C-alpha cells in the first residue's frame, strides 16, 4: 500500500492472507472474507495452473502477520472459467474454506454491493493491505496492515489514461467493462496487495466494489490500479456462495 | 520528511494550551520529540523532550505545570501547558533529536515551522484592508492576533515585495504595511493583487491596488 | 548556566569573526552544537558535538572547545549570514540543557540613500472615518533614521508609529514604515500634507508631499 | 535456448541482438534482419510504453556478445497498433536502422514466407538466441549464440496441452490463430530469447516462420513455447518495408 | 542458532538486540544487559571503524522482534583498545545507556564471572539469538529468540581441530588464550547472532562465560564457533562499569 | 581496478587468472607468473582451508576474459605455514603449474626484486587485475584487463591514516611490517583484483613489489589499499622456485 | 561526465589542423560524436560528425578539406581538416549525440568546452602585463593569440570582476583589461593580486596593484 | 536551409516572447531542437524532438511545430535568459541537416547612471615608452554611449578604441573600456588628462580628470 496509515485494530475486520507454503507460511496475497465459509480473491494469485492444496493457507485478521497465526486449511479453489490473465479478465477466484467461522466481534462479513450499483467517481472509498510500500520496497518487519483512501475515476476516462505514452491505438479498449481503476500517483495497491478488496461506504454500509487486480507498477504517473468490477460476476458468485 | 505544529493560537488566563507535532511523513519510532520556546525578541528557551524511551524530561521550572504525552496510533506527540499565562505567550517548536536523547539539546537536526501562541483576554478579531497607491502597495489594519499572513497576485509576485513588522496600535490592535517597488511602466501591465488570509479569524480578503 | 559573548557584533562582507561560549562547569562528552536563526523562521543547525559540521554547510563555520570553553568561527561573512546564533550544549543527561542568549550578527557595508514614497488615506479609510497617511523608506543604511511629518506644514509629534524591516539578505538595506494615526474629522480639517526624511545617508532632508484630496 | 548447440559461424546470418543502455549496451532481446534497413522483433521487448530511442541500439550477428560490438542506431520504431500483451496477441514490432547496413558475405537477409504458407507440423525449424539456458541459468560468460532444433505442434492440439492443468475452460481459445507452438520439455526458447526468428528450411531456402513471444516458462510439461505467426502479420508489414 | 527450540518467555532476560537504522531498525547484532547502564557485546559488530551513534539503538528482552520496539537510545560506545579484527582477539566492546533501566520482573542482569573460573568441558552452557538458523536461512519472520545448549571444547583440542584441511602449520596458535571453543555439527550460533551471551549454570546460578566472536560459517565440521573468554578482560570492563 | 584505463595488448604480459569450476570456469583472483612453471598470489584466495585441485585452473594473459580461453591445470599449491588472515600477514601463495609454459612473444616472465629494494615512495608503480571497479561494480562483459597507476605510501604513514576514525588505539600497529600500503581515493585495487602483482619500473625493468591483499573496500578515504611485501618473503619462495 | 577539445590553436596557412576530443570519464561506445565551428560573431555551423556505427558524415562544404576518425584504444575522437586559411578561423566545439545519430542536430545534449583556433602568418607572443591604479584593476597588452586568461588573487576573487573583449590594435597584437569594483576600505586589507597566464605561450605572469 | 525570425529583440523581465523557425521543406520525424547559447560558453541544449523539454530546464521554454513552422516560446523572461537562440533541424538522414542564424535577446530595463573611473598610463607603460590611458564606464544602460577624451584639453579623435561587456546577468548593465595609444615622448609634453562620458542616463557630461605625472 502506497501512502496510508497503519490500519486502526477494529476498522477492517473481513481482510484475508493467503499464506504459501516455504520456509515459513508466506504470505503472498489478500482476500476478503464474503461468507462464514467463503473466502474471495484475485485469480491471478492461485491459477491459472492448479496448485495443491497443500501449500495453501488462509489466515483471518490478525493485526500483524505472523505474530498470532492459526491458519485456517482451505477445502476447496474455485477459479473464473474465463479467467487466464489478468489483462483479459475474469480475474476472480473463491476458496471454500474447510471449516467455517464463528461471526465474532472481531470477525464480520463484508456485503457485496447489489447489481445496480455503478460506484461513480468521488465516493469513500478503501484499499487494505499487506503489499509493498512502493516498488520494492518490501513492507517492514512489524507488518502492519496498512490502508488508504483513494480516488475512483471513471471507465472510460481510465482508459485514455493509459494511452497517453503507449502505442496501443486508441481504437483498442484496454480497460475492459469488467474492470475498474482507482487510486492515484500519492495512493495506491502494489505487489502482495493483489486480492485485497476495495470497499466503499455507500450509506454508511460497507460495500465491496472490487477487487485487487493488476497495473502498470505503482504509482506511477497515468498508471491507475485496475480493480475487477464485482457487480460484473454476482451471477457467478451466487452460483456458489448461498445467502 | 519534516514536522508541522498545531494548536489554537489563542487561548485565555488560566486555561490550558494544548499543542500537538506530527511527524509527516515517516514513522517516528526510535526519534525523540523536545519542544522549544521563543517570546517574543527574547532568546530561545528548552521546555522539555521525550525520549524515544517514552521517557520524559522537563525543565527546571516546567515541572509543575507541563505534560508531554506521545501516540503512536496517531504518529503523533503532544504538549500540554496548564493555567497559561501572558508571560507564556511565544513562538513554539517541535524538533527532532536523531539520537533520540530525550534531554540534550547539541542535534536538534530537524525542527517545525512553529507557531505563535498567543495568551489574551480579548477575542478574535479579522482585519481590515485598505490599498497603497501608486511602486504600490496593500495595508492591513485593527488585526487580531498577531500571525496574518500576506501574498501578491495569489503570491505569484514573489519578487520585490517587502513587510513589516506589526506595531501593537493603542487600540489594542496590530496592524500592517506590505509594498511592492516596481517601474510605472508596469502599472498598464500587470494585476497587482493583495491576496490576505487570516487563519485565526478564518478570514481571506482581497483587493487589487489602482492610482 | 552559560554565556555567549559578544551579546551583538557587526562586521563587513568578507571579514573573519568568532564567538565565544562559556560555562560554569564543563559540557558532557562534547554535547554542544551551534544553531543559526535567520528572522521569522525555524533556527539551523550548524555544527554539532562541538565540531562535526552539518551536511549542506559552506566551510566558512568552524569551531572547537575544551570542554569548558568553546569558539564558532565564520571564515568570511556573506550577505547570506545575516542572523542570530545561539550555543548550546548539555551538562548532563536528563540535567541541565540550556541554550545561551545568542548574538545578533549584523553586515556592516556602505551607507545607500533612501528611495522614498509616500500614500494618502485611501477611499476606504478616508471612507471608514479613520485617517492613516503612510511614509516609507526602501534599501536605506545604516538603521539611524528619523521621520519628520508635516501637515499644513504644522510638526507632526508623537501620534504615529515606525516599523523597521530586518536586514535583507541580497543588498543588506533595510525598509522603513511611518505611519500618522488621525480622524477623518481631523484630517479634511487640513489640506496639505507632508512627510521629510532625515538620513546619514543624505546631504540634505528630502520631502515628499500630497494636497489632491 | 535449452538444449542445442553452439552455432556454427556462418549458419545464422541475420540474427540480431537489442542492447539496452545501462552500466553497459546490456543485450535484453532479439530480432532478425528482414531488409537492409529494417529489423523485427517482439513487441513485448520495446512496447507496450514509449521507449526513448537514446537507450537503445542494435547488434548485427556477431559470434560472441559484446566481443566485437559495433553498435548500430536506431531511428524509429514501430509496434503492430493493437498489441498490449504477449497473451493477447500482435506481439510484432519492426524497428528502423538509420543507416542502412551492406549485404556483405557474413550479413544478409532472411526471407519473410508467402502468406499462402502453413508450416505444418513435422517441418524442419530452428530458434536462435542469446538467452538463458534453462531457468534462472544465465548464458555462461563466453556468451556464444546457441541454436536448436525444434518440432512444430499444430494450434488446436497445442490449446489443449495448455488446458493441462488449468482451470481455464477449454471453451476458452488460449492459443489465438494469430500465434504458433513449438518446443518440446527438451527443447525451447527461453527469457532472453524473447523477438528472436524462428525459421524453417522449405525448399531449402531459409523462411522465418515466426518470432519468440511468451510461454509458461521454459521447457516446462505440456507447455509449448508460443509463437507470433508471421504470415499473420504480412499485410501490416508490407506497409512499411517494401520490395 | 543452528538447533535448539524456542527459549520460554522468561528464561532469558539479559539478552539485547542491536538495532541499525535503515528501512527499518533491523536487528543485526546481539547484546547483553550486565549491568542497569551498559550493554556488553562483540566489539565487531560496531567497530573498529567509528559509527553515528544516531544510526544505533538498543532493545530488551522482547520475545519477538519488532512486535514491541521500545527503543533505548545509546549514549556512548566502548571498544577494547586493541581490537581491530575478530581473528585477531579483543573482540568485545560497551555501550553506555543513555538512560539507565528499572531492574524488573522481566529485566534482570547476567552475572559476570569470577576471574578465577576456568569452564573445564561439561559444564551445562547456552547461547541464545536471533541469527540466521543455517547458512543462508533467515531466521522466520515470527522471529522467535531461540535458544540451544552448546558444549565447551577446550582450548588445545579446540586448536586442532582448526588445523583439520587446512594448510596453516600447527605451530601457528589459531585459537589465543583469551578467546574460547563451544559448539558442534548439530549445535551453533550462526550470523546474526554475534554479540550474543555464552552462559553457564554453576551453582544454579548463570554466568556469562563469553560472546559470540566469529567462526569459519556454522556448523561445519571441525569449525567450533570461538567465543571471547570474559574472563580475560575483567580488568578492563571494571575500569568502567562500577559495582 | 578504480579508475585507469584498459590495458594496451603488449604491455602485461605476466598477468594470470586463475579460474573456478562452476556453472562456468570464473575467475576470482589474480596472479602472476614468476617462472615458466609457478603462479604467485595470495594466499586467501585459496587457503587457509585445503581446496581440491580438481576445482581449479590457471589462464594465461587472454586480452579479455573468456573469448580465449585454455585453461591450464594445477598440480600443487602451497601456502605460506604462517598465513591465517589477511589482516595478520604472510597472504602469499604458491602454485606449480602441471605443464610448464613456453615463454614466447605473449608470455614473459615477471621479475622479482632483489631483498635489499625498499620501493621508497613515488616510484612509478602499477597493478593490473580484473576486479570490480567500483564498490558493487562488476567488470562490465568486454571484461578487459583494466590498470592504473598508484601512488606508494611509506607504512609508517599508513598506519596513521588507517587509524584515523577507528577505535584502535595507536600503540597497536596495525600495518605489518611485512605489509605495504599503496593507492588513493581515485585509485586502487578492488574486489576481485585479490592476487594481481604490483609492479614498479626501476631502471626500466619492472620488479613486482607487492600483491593485492586486503583492504577496507575499495577507495575509501584515509583506507589505501595494503599489499604483501613481496621483499619479505624471498626466503620462503625460493625454497621452492629454483633459478 | 564531459568532453574535453584539445589541440594547437595556432597553425599558418595551407598547414592541416588536427583536434582530438576525448571522453574524460566514461566509454565512448555507443555515442556519436559531431564537430561545430564558429567563427567570431557568427552563428554556429556544423562540420561533419560520426555515428556510432562509425559511419562519417560530412557538410556539403567539408567533403574536400575533411576527415573525421576514432580510437577506441585511447577513448578519443579525431578531427583533421587541411589546407586551413584564415576564414577557417574559428572555436571548434565537439558534441555527443545520445541517439548516436551520426548526422543529426536536434539533440546535442553534451558539449565540450570548445576552443579557439587562429589562422595566422604571425609568431607567438606572450603578452606584457600593467596595474591599473585605484576600484583597482590591471591591463595586458600586445599579446597574441587571442585565447587570453585572468583572474584575480589565485581567482579567490570571484565577484565583482569585469573583463572585457578584446580588441585588434594596428600593432596586429590584441590587448585587454580586467577591472574591480570595490569600496576604498578594503584598501587597506586585501592583496589585489592580477594572476594571469597564456598558454599559447606558456607564459604566466602576476602584478599587484597599489595606488 | 533555414529562416529564423527575428534576427534579433529586446523585452523586459517579466515579458512572454516568442521565436519562430522555417524551412523550405518539412523536418523528418521531429528533428527539430532549440539550443541557449550564453556569450563565451557552449551552447545549451533546451528543446529536443520538437516539444521534449530537457530536465534542468525551467518550464518557462516551450515549444511547438506543423513539421514545417516551429515556435519556440518563453513565458517570462528573466535576468538569467540573455543568450542567443538558434533553432536546428534534420531534414534527412546524412543529408541536410543546419542551425538557423540565431536570435539574440537583450533585456530592456530602466536606465541606470554610469559609475565612472580614470586611469594613466602605470609605471611601466611610463617606463616601456608607450602611453594608454584607460577611462572606465560601469553598470550603464542602454548600450548607447560615447567617451569625449580631453587632454590639456584639447580634443581627441581616433587614436583610440572601445570594448563593450556583453550584458550582465545579475542587474543587466554594461561596462565600457575606453583608452588611448600614446607614446611616451607624446604623454610628458602635456600634463592635464581628462576623460568625460556622454550618456542618455545623465542629464550632462560628468568629467573625471589626473594632471599628477
Amino acid at each position: 500500500i502506497v501512502g496510508g496509515q497503519e490500519a486502526p485494530r477494529s476498522k477492517w475486520p473481513w481482510q484475508v492472507s493467503l499464506r504459501v507454503h516455504g520456509p515459513y507460511w508466506m504470505h503472498f496475497c489478500g482476500g476478503s472474507l464474503i461468507h462464514p465459509q467463503w473466502v474471495l480473491t484475485a485469480a491471478h494469485c492461485v491459477g491459472p495452473d492448479v496448485k495443491d492444496l497443500a501449500a495453501l493457507r488462509v489466515q483471518l485478521r490478525e493485526q500483524h502477520l505472523y505474530y498470532q497465526d492459526q491458519l485456517l486449511p482451505v477445502s476447496r479453489i474455485i477459479v473464473h472459467p474465463q479467467f487466464y490473465t489478468a489483462q483479459i479478465g475474469a480475474d476472480i477466484a473463491l476458496l471454500e474454506l474447510e471449516e467455517p467461522v464463528n461471526v465474532s466481534s472481531h470477525v464480520h462479513t463484508v456485503t457485496l454491493p447489489p447489481a445496480s450499483e455503478t460506484f461513480p467517481p468521488g465516493m469513500p472509498c478503501w484499499v487494505t493491505g499487506w503489499g509493498d510500500v512502493d516498488n520494492d520496497e518490501r513492507l517492514p518487519p512489524p507488518f502492519p496492515l496498512k490502508q488508504v483512501k483513494v480516488p475512483i475515476m471513471e471507465n472510460h476516462i481510465c482508459d485514455a489514461k493509459y494511452h497517453l505514452g503507449a502505442y496501443t491505438g486508441d481504437d483498442v479498449r484496454i480497460v475492459r467493462d469488467d474492470m475498474l481503476c482507482a487510486g492515484n500517483t500519492r495512493r495506491d495497491s502494489c505487489q502482495g496487495d493483489s486480492g485485497g478488496p476495495l470497499v466503499c461506504k455507500v450509506n454508511g454500509t460497507w460495500l465491496q466494489a472490487g477487487v485487487v487486480s493488476w497495473g502498470e507498477g505503482c504509482a506511477q504517473p497515468n498508471r491507475p490500479g485496475i480493480y475487477t468490477r464485482v457487480t460484473y460476476y454476482l451471477d457467478w458468485i451466487h452460483h456458489y456462495v448461498p445467502k | 520528511v519534516q514536522l508541522v505544529e498545531s494548536g489554537p493560537g489563542l487561548v485565555k488566563p488560566s486555561e490550558t494550551l494544548s499543542l500537538t507535532c506530527t511527524v509527516s511523513r515517516f514513522s517516528l519510532i526510535g526519534y525523540a520529540i523536545t519542544w522549544i520556546r521563543q517570546p517574543p525578541g527574547k532568546g530561545l528557551e528548552w521546555i522539555g523532550g521525550i525520549s524515544s524511551a517514552a521517557t520524559t524530561f522537563y525543565s527546571s521550572w516546567a515541572k509543575s505545570r507541563v505534560t508531554i504525552s506521545v501516540d503512536t496510533s496517531k504518529n503523533q506527540f503532544s504538549l500540554k501547558l496548564s493555567s497559561v499565562t501572558a508571560a507564556d505567550t511565544a513562538v513554539y517548536y517541535c524538533a527532532r533529536d536523531p539520537r533520540g536523547y530525550g534531554a540534550a539539546l547539541d542535534r536538534l537536526d530537524l525542527w517545525g515551522q512553529g507557531t505563535l501562541v498567543t495568551v489574551s483576554s480579548a477575542s478574535t478579531k479579522g482585519p481590515s484592508v485598505f490599498p497603497l497607491a501608486p511602486a504600490l502597495g496593500c495595508l492591513v489594519k485593527d488585526y487580531f492576533p498577531e500571525p496574518v499572513t500576506v501574498s501578491w497576485n495569489s503570491g505569484a509576485l514573489t519578487s520585490g515585495v517587502h513587510t513589516f513588522p506589526a506595531v501593537l496600535q493603542s487600540s489594542g490592535l496590530y496592524s500592517l504595511s506590505s509594498v511592492v517597488t516596481v517601474p510605472s511602466s508596469s502599472l498598464g501591465t500587470q494585476t497587482y493583487i493583495c491576496n490576505v488570509n487570516h487563519k485565526p479569524s478564518n478570514t481571506k480578503v482581497d483587493k487589487k491596488v489602482e492610482p | 548556566q552559560m554565556t555567549q559573548s559578544p551579546s551583538s557584533l557587526s562586521a563587513s562582507v568578507g571579514d573573519r569573526v568568532t564567538i565565544t561560549c562559556q560555562s560554569i562547569k564543563s559540557v558532557y562528552n562534547n554535547r554542544l552544537g551551534w544553531y543559526q536563526q535567520k528572522p521569522g523562521k525555524a533556527p539551523k543547525l550548524l555544527i554539532y558535538e562541538t565540531s562535526i559540521l552539518t551536511s549542506g554547510v559552506p566551510s566558512r563555520f568552524s569551531g572547537s572547545g575544551s570542554g569548558t570553553d568553546f569558539t564558532l568561527t565564520i571564515s568570511s561573512l556573506q550577505p547570506e549570514d545575516f542572523a542570530t546564533y545561539y550555543c548550546a550544549g548539555g551538562f548532563d543527561r536528563s540535567g541541565d540543557t540550556t541554550f545561551g542568549q545568542g548574538t545578533k550578527v549584523e553586515i556592516k557595508r556602505t551607507v545607500a540613500a533612501p528611495s522614498v514614497f509616500i500614500f494618502p488615506p485611501s477611499d476606504e479609510q478616508l471612507k471608514s472615518g479613520t485617517a492613516s497617511v503612510v511614509c516609507l523608506l526602501n534599501n536605506f543604511y545604516p538603521r539611524e533614521a528619523k521621520v519628520q511629518w508635516k501637515v499644513d506644514n504644522a510638526l507632526q509629534s508623537g501620534n504615529s508609529q515606525e516599523s523597521v524591516t530586518e536586514q535583507d539578505s541580497k543588498d543588506s538595506t533595510y525598509s522603513l514604515s511611518s505611519t500618522l494615526t488621525l480622524s477623518k474629522a481631523d484630517y479634511e480639517k487640513h489640506k496639505v500634507y507632508a512627510c521629510e526624511v532625515t538620513h546619514q545617508g543624505l546631504s540634505s532632508p528630502v520631502t515628499k508631499s500630497f494636497n489632491r484630496g
